[PDB]
RNA sequence: UACGGUGCUGAAGCAACAAAUGCCCUGCUUCCAGGAAAAGCCUCUAAGCAUCAGGUAACAUCAAAUCGUACCCCAAACCG
RNA sequence: CGAAGGUGUGCUGUGAGGCAUGCUGGAGGUAUCAGAAGUGCGAAUGCUGACAUAAGUAACGAUAAAGCGGGUGAAAAGCCCGCUCGCCGGAAGACCAAGGGUUCCUGUCCAACGUUAAUCGGGGCAGGGUGAGUCGACCCCUAAGGCGAGGCCGAAAGGCGUAGUCGAUGGGAAACAGGUUAAUAUUCCUGUACUUGGUGUUACUGCGAAGGGGGGACGGAGAAGGCUAUGUUGGCCGGGCG
RNA sequence: AGGACCGAACCGACUAAUGUUGAAAAAUUAGCGGAUGACUUGUGGCUGGGGGUGAAAGGCCAAUCAAACCGGGAGAUAGCU
RNA sequence: UAAGGUGAUAUGAACCGUUAUAACCGGCGAUUUCCGAAUGGGGAAACCCAGUGUGUUUCGACACACUAUCAUUAACUGAAUCCAUAGGUUAAUGAGGCGAACCGGGGGAACUGAAACAUCUAAGUACCCCGAGGAAAAGAAAUCAACCGAGAUUCCCCCAGUAGCGGCGAGCGAACGGGGAGCAGCCCAGAGCCUGAAUCAGUGUGUGUGUUAGUGGAAGCGUCUGGAAAGGCGCGCGAUACAGGGUGACAGCCCCGUACACAAAAAUGCACAUGCUGUGAGCUCGAUGAGUAGGGCGGGACACGUGGUAUCCUGUCUGAAUAUGGGGGGACCAUCCUCCAAGGCUAAAUACUCCUGACUGACCGAUAGUGAACCAGUACCGUGAGGGAAAGGCGAAAAGAAC
């Protein structure tokens, strides 16, 4: 995913943006915590994402 | 890139395994590889009190070195080395002494 | 224990105590050299 | 500092000398003092700290080209 | 009001303990490590925002991280801050 | 006896700590000779 | 009563006298050696603003952030 | 089919030395003839490391003092519990500031640390623990003093200093009782409070300063008077009649 | 009233003994002086090396003082060991 | 580029990838908390406290941006005072700090040597301070030479431990001239003719080459000892490749490489070519650097210590001629020769290595070589500046010892 991200709009990636970290990093961190959790994984993978969306929020905004 | 590779049936060159082929199963980056039923040696481990506990004298493979190996060429049934030909902008090996591609 | 030992055989290295002999060792040296004299 | 501000004597440093020749550190100090120069085309009186021939320079000179080139060196008066 | 980015990077575990256990059990409050530099209205209303319960208080500490060791070799571990944050009557989590 | 350390964390940062060291010439230069001599802690500071 | 305690219940709960180096007291008396400053605080107005802004009073409502808080501290934890 | 090195033996040269070989070792060595030297150690109160010696010797850190029973343990003079005994009690008690920085509390281990043993510990390992509108800091204000735009001065670096700006050890708003944790509490809980700002409504209304005045605002000693903390005794209440 | 008197805290340090590879690189014990003052103490500040400060001893200036400490000139120089 | 990866101690768990959007390598971007010149004010560095403006469909609270000082320039304001200057406000541009050595300049010791010591030496060294560059500096004759000539500066070898200076002690010590490295000349003080004429500087573009990833890269088997072969023995092959490293002992032919031949989407350094802008060629005539040269006094630099001392620099007092003129030619005068100060620019030869790459050593091999082969400027010591260690090697492979 990140020709994905790259043929949205801005309020689209502010969309995923926040459901990235709203639905995804969030409840996985508190999830992750609280001894549930096996695939790790998925933390990782989340937060390299909300870096995409992030880079390409700050390429199609502006310079 | 690299001669011995992932999937590839070798035989082995030098020390305790002198002609033995095998598979190898897999290539660590230490310039080793890890190749079936060559390099046995004889681990023995504890059984610790967390999952499953074997204990023994577990028998496993340990890892050669690539150079002590070469990929067995099977049309002479000899050891062979490999070289790197482009065909359709593909870089493929091709065993040497008979050129043909693996 | 070797650093507070070298450090601790490094203790009257610069010393000035003229009635005590190399700094703290207790002595009569002052009358010894005053009845000399 | 002690500089001359048309001239730009700094002081320098030398030796005295006695009758025995012993060296010892100096230094020559200029003759600086603090003269209010009138300026006709101002119509003001621009106070330098000149040497003592800071004002023969401007006595030959005149004040206007001194002054000219103080505020082409940038040095403020 | 506080942004949502924000809002969610401010809790981040929820604190087990027995001190932790016995004021939840006992006088409503869920204790929590949150950000470092997490101020008490922020931790307010994320779990206002985040856990939708109505905060009574919030009552921030932060804990000092231990020097610790491994073979011969020091390390003091990371301070972190922790709320107690205080609900009100109706409440689950 | 009251020996000659008699330690005050105020008076250890106004005397020799940094923002007392970078004002002026010549802690800036003792700065300078503990970052070239390479120094795991500068100053007195925490 | 995992004998470690844990809950429940719980009477009287007054007076006299003595009394500080603490409080009235930043007082009072006295003495020369003649005993910080600036803000908060209370007031006065100038420029300005004048049926606005501001001030006062009552009521309601919101806010009071941040950092420290363990433990030793005449000492086995500080300086030696 | 065993190098250097190490350790013995045998032979040999006038000597420094050389040669052969057993055992250890486990991978390098080097003829001859030349070349270059960090080229030869017993001394330097030589430098560094190791190991002796005195020597199983002095000592084991206040002459406040211990005794017994029981428990845990592989093991108890020292740990835990109990009963006695002694010591401090204007301290050897309690609470802080400074300083330290997890030593606090719980479980667990006894290698080293503890001048002995240790099951114990301020030791090792792991987990826990520090909750504030009212306490303190930050904050407002300043002293000594620092720094200091401009500025005056100075070979350069820089010195001094005006406006200012910092600087507490001082001045400035407000919370007490009771309960609770193994470990926090004027912070948590219960009860009863108080303070300062913002905003809104309503009623009345002249408000307004890096400006004026007051106040803050402040010495040593002494003397009583009125109190309180606190204590003693009686009454009351509960228990005892040895 | 008092650089007043006796005497604890507090500041000091006159004598003796111990200690002198100490419990302690200056103390302990028993006595001792001052104890409303030219006192004592906390916190901060200022003065710096031929310089400070000194009720003056050449005392003190981080267990160092007839010229601190650190670094450098520097492998000073040493007709001496 | 790729069949394997998610850095190490350091294994696990959870996964990603295998013909291409795993991972790894490179170019260019994005993000880049707080402290630090630190720059909004302050401060005990990594913290405390703001102001201003813009925006925020719960705008009772948030988010973003700007706000340091100084220099220069401009605009608007603006005292004593009328005009005006000082001052004030705002905007634009630049600077500030760090860094190992080399370089120029401002200051500048003493120990030491003289067998004492004061002139002298050490020494314009150490050190302090300012400034700049990839080099700096110097530089285009008011220079030598010597009646012949040379032709800017810098560096190297002689000259030559020479002439000289010197309590004529200790010591200091040239130039002329010769041989080389390198070679380059110009502009303003000033008008007319004439214009863009060479010249460089700033940029675009094109070409060539280099850097930042890479690709291909020859040729061996049998037998004996052995734990293991690359070793012994026997027989082959490569070489524009026998540099080196690893592989279970010593490998040209096992592996990585080496010789050799190629490779860049992008960013770049250098060199040509070329577009634009700025800049000025060339000709005639004129001018041709005044508190200056020189002097008196004091001091310094010149190898030269005031001496018979030329020359240069200037703190102080003075003070010309200005091409029918002036400076120098080692006191000084005359004759003769040579040159044109009081304005400035200028490449190369030259000096150095914080840092990068490749290669090399009759350099060291763990008490050596860096202080530091190892999580070393660390532990530790000191208030501080500062001082400053010790510590490598199981094995071929953890098969690192089940029971």
């Amino acid at each position: 995913m990140k020709a994905k991200e790259l043929r949205e709009k801005s309020v689209e990636e502010l969309n995923t943006e926040l459901l990235n970290l709203l639905r995804e990093q969030f409840n996985l961190r508190m999830q992750a915590a609280s001894g549930q959790l096996q695939q790790s994984h998925l933390l990782k993978q989340v937060r390299r994402d909300v870096a995409r969306v992030k880079t390409l929020l700050n390429e199609k905004a502006g310079a | 890139a690299a001669k011995i590779r992932r999937d590839d049936e070798v035989i082995v060159l030098t020390g305790k395994d002198k002609g033995k082929r095998g598979k190898v199963k897999n290539v660590l980056s230490s310039g080793k590889v890890i190749v079936e039923g060559i390099n046995l040696v004889k681990k023995h481990q504890k059984p610790v009190p967390a999952l499953n506990q074997p204990g023994g004298i577990v028998e496993k493979e340990a890892a050669i070195q690539v150079s002590n190996v070469a990929i067995f060429n099977a049309a002479t049934g000899k050891a062979d080395r490999v070289g790197f030909r482009f065909e359709d902008g593909k870089k493929v090996r091709f065993f040497k002494s008979n050129s043909e591609t693996i | 224990m070797d650093i507070n030992w070298r450090h601790n055989q490094s203790t009257f290295y610069h010393f000035t105590s003229d009635h005590r002999i190399s700094g703290w060792k207790e002595t009569n040296a002052m009358y010894v050299a005053l009845n000399s004299q | 500092s002690r500089v001359c501000q048309v001239t730009g004597k700094r002081p320098v440093t030398g030796n005295n000398r006695s009758h025995a020749l012993n060296a010892t550190k100096r230094r020559f100090l200029p003759n600086l003092h603090s003269h209010r120069f009138w300026v006709e085309s101002e119509k003001r009186f621009v106070t330098l700290r000149v040497s003592a021939k800071g004002m023969r320079v401007i006595d030959k000179k005149g004040i206007d080209t001194v002054l000219a080139e103080l505020r082409a060196r940038g040095e403020k008066y | 009001m506080i942004r949502e980015e924000r809002l969610l990077k401010v809790l981040r575990a929820p604190h087990v303990s027995e001190k932790a256990s016995t004021a939840m059990e006992k006088s409503n409050t869920i204790v929590l490590k949150v950000a470092k530099d997490a101020t008490k209205a922020e931790i307010k209303a994320a779990v206002q925002k985040l856990f939708e319960v109505e905060v009574e208080v919030v009552n921030t500490l932060v804990v000092k991280g231990k020097v610790k060791r491994h073979g011969q070799r020091i390390g003091r571990r990371s301070d972190w801050k922790k709320a107690y944050v205080t609900l009100k009557e109706g409440q689950n989590l | 006896m009251k020996r000659t350390f008699q330690p005050s964390v105020l008076k250890r940062n106004r005397s020799h700590g940094f923002r007392a060291r970078m004002a002026t010439k010549n802690g800036r230069q003792v700065l300078a000779r503990r970052r070239a001599k390479g120094r795991a802690r500068l100053t007195v500071s925490k």
